[PDB]
């Protein structure tokens, strides 16, 4: 596939892609029964479909009552992940449809292809980066409205919030990756170094602070000390 | 008994007829094959000793004419042609010092095996793969694509077998997406049984014939298209009952009859392993598994 050793960039071309990331679609928490055993409860999860030349989030929040009476779960949610992203490229007009959808795992080729099969022209490819995505539900916007869902609801967002104006989308994806890598190598740090400052707030229309030009480099720089020093604890290095 | 006389022998080359074979050398005297069983069809085919690329050779049924094997020299192949004159034919044939330079079909009276192997195979049905209707007799060779190879070139020289894809519309009734992906009923029962094969012989019988097509000839789009028939059945939940019994047989005499040092290029390992242990069927197929198991354990 590539989409790495300096042909990357094509990511941001104007092709339009999208992103798909569903493991946060099927989510339980795990506790002890009353005989001793342990049960799951399901709660509510998302898909995360992504365009990261816009920024614009097609945020499918899951509702528990999907799984009830439901077998197999894991394997039931990828396939839900492929109906709802197919679901999802339908309802687009043709000139905003994707060109090429890249899921995280490869587990969703099979359910997202079969799914797709009256697209003919849109590539379905796995990822060969490692992206943070599963960390989308540590932004506390993301997370408040997922976990308040009592229905199935879609809801859009644009994770870059209005850094478009400014920067590039290449760049706007890689703050997005370095922000959502350092929510989920240490997720509690990284929300008080965006905390730091009282006097810079968070729009209520944006997910993110809003930093000036100079305080981005800032964040960004204790970003990716964050990242190196929970590696360094990791493999004591 | 018939009898497929060839005009002389002058290219060295191995012969087969059915399942036997042998060598005939360059210029060797030879005329033919005498002492065919009629009632089946039959399969006559080359490799040539210089030059053992392309693999080749004709499908035919006795019933349907008189036919022999003429080498051209411009083509460079053994080719079959029939005789519309049967008393010339008949002439030839009953040759006492022609019968002399012929092998004898050497079929031993316990051995059911061609029967078992092309039970359901039918010349119409092969004139309808192989289209070529000037001629009783049809022409296969190992490069030869099917035509779903070429949807993904040259038409008249295709196997048109019927197209198997599992990511497919065919395949995937819309709203029924993750049901039809992981069980093939749908897809077998009525797209394939109901809708194009009409029968489980005319189903049976094209997956008798790619399975012949890919031991003789090395075809491998022919492997492809045994391999997805077999896996369509195996993965379906509901199948007639006399279907899989019947299809226990029909591998079991496959696999029986391969050659043991084709195993690594006539076999795919996922297949079978899907089939045998992961599929809906893997416990309806138990004269298959146990000869696979016994044949070819590095496989699985
Ligand atoms: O004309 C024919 O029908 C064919 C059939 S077989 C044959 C033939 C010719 C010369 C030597 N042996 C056999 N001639």
């Amino acid at each position: 596939g590539a989409m790495n050793s300096s042909n990357y960039a094509e990511l941001f071309n104007n092709d339009i892609k999208l992103f798909v990331d569903d493991t946060n679609v099927y989510r339980v928490t795990v506790h002890k029964t009353f005989e001793g055993n342990v049960a799951t409860k399901a709660i509510n999860g998302c898909i995360f479909t992504l365009n990261p030349k816009t920024g614009h989030l097609f945020l499918k929040i899951i509702h528990t009552s999907v799984w009830a009476g439901q077998k197999r779960l894991s394997q039931l949610a990828k396939w839900k992940t492929a109906e709802e992203v197919s679901a999802l490229v339908r309802s687009l007009p043709k000139e905003e449809q994707p060109k090429q959808i890249i899921v995280t795992r490869k587990a969703m080729l099979d359910p997202l292809e079969v799914h797709m099969l009256d697209f003919p022209n849109i590539a379905i490819r796995p990822t060969e980066l490692r992206l943070p995505f599963s960390a989308a539900m540590s932004i506390d916007k993301l997370s408040d409205v997922v976990m308040k869902a009592t229905e199935p609801q879609m809801v859009l967002f644009n994770i870059y919030d209005d850094w478009l104006d400014r920067i590039s989308s290449y760049t706007a994806f890689s703050r997005l990756t370095l922000l959502l890598r350092a929510l989920k190598t240490n997720e509690e740090s990284a929300k008080m170094i965006l905390l730091s400052d009282p006097t810079i707030t968070i729009k209520s229309y944006h997910l993110w602070p809003s930093f000036t030009d100079e305080q981005w480099i800032t964040i960004e720089s204790q970003m990716r000390d964050l990242i190196l020093t929970e590696y360094g604890r990791k493999y004591n290095v | 008994m018939n009898t497929v006389p060839f005009t002389s022998a002058p290219i060295e080359v191995t012969i087969g007829i059915d399942q036997y074979s042998f060598n005939v050398k360059e210029n060797q005297p030879f005329h033919g094959i005498k002492d065919i069983p009629i009632g089946h069809v039959h399969v006559i085919h080359f490799q040539h000793a210089d030059n053992s690329s392309m693999r080749y050779g004709y499908w035919f049924d006795c019933r349907m004419g008189n036919f022999y094997i003429q080498y051209d020299p411009k083509d460079g192949l053994y080719k079959m042609m029939e005789e519309r004159d049967g008393a010339k034919f008949e002439n030839i044939v009953h040759n006492f010092k022609e019968r002399q330079m012929m092998v004898s079909y050497p079929k031993i009276d316990e051995d059911d095996t061609w029967y078992n192997l092309t039970e359901f195979v039918q010349m119409d049905k092969i004139r309808k793969i192989v289209r070529k209707d000037e001629n009783q007799f049809s022409y296969v060779d190992s490069s030869m694509t099917t035509v779903q190879e070429n949807e993904l070139s040259d038409p008249a020289h295709s196997l048109n077998y019927t197209v198997i894809n599992f990511k497919s519309r065919e395949a995937i009734r819309p709203g029924h997406e993750m049901e039809d992906f992981l069980d093939k009923s749908y897809y077998l029962n009525t797209v394939m049984l109901q809708g194009i094969f009409k029968n489980s012989s005319n189903y049976f019988g094209e997956l008798q014939f790619a399975f012949l097509n890919a031991m003789f000839f090395g075809n491998y789009g022919s492997s492809l298209q045994w391999h997805a028939m077999i896996e369509l059945i195996c993965s379906s939940a509901t199948v007639p009952k006399h279907m899989l019994d019947k299809l226990d047989e029909i591998l079991y005499y496959q696999i029986k009859t391969l050659p043991e040092q084709y195993s690594d290029i006539l076999l795919n390992e996922r297949v079978w392993n899907i089939c045998l242990y992961s599929s809906f069927q893997k416990n309806s197929l138990h004269n298959t598994e146990k000869i696979m198991e016994n044949k070819y354990p590095e496989l699985l």
